[PDB]
């Protein structure tokens, strides 16, 4: 396989959002403390949201035509097939 | 708040090693509004 395959999947499997952010983003609705597992579940949750996106987003691009990097039309005209799909909030 | 993280996340996903900027503010928005209504659905309960 090649480099950048592997490049590719170290930084998925790595990747991951800041726990401070998360937790100064919950709390900014809870209105009180949260623990640190709502604050890792919840990276998770939004790493897999985060996923399901750029793929309909990828899979959008491809059909389009078009190629990579991702452009907002195809951020924005991946959300709405994953509404319509009914796969997202 | 995540556009250096989320933005080696885009590429662990498929996107290009150097995602547009413009489109990781759409997903960093995309993802905040996630957390959120989760976090109302979570309380509900």
């Amino acid at each position: 396989f090649s480099e950048e395959q592997l490049n590719r999947y170290e930084m998925y499997r790595r990747s991951a959002f800041p726990k401070a952010a998360i937790k100064r983003l919950i709390q900014s609705i809870t209105g009180t403390s949260v623990s640190q597992n709502v604050v890792i579940a919840m990276s998770g949750i939004s790493k897999v949201f985060v996923g399901e996106v750029v793929e309909e987003a990828l899979d959008v691009c491809e059909k389009w035509g078009e190629m990579p990097p991702l452009q907002p039309k195809h951020m924005r005209e991946a959300v709405r097939r994953l509404k319509s799909k009914g796969q997202i909030p | 708040l995540f556009s250096k993280e989320l933005r080696c996340m885009m590429y662990g996903f498929g996107d290009d090693q150097n995602p547009y900027t413009e489109s990781v503010d759409i997903l960093e928005d995309l993802v905040i509004e996630f957390i959120t209504e989760m976090t109302h659905k979570a309380m509900s309960i």
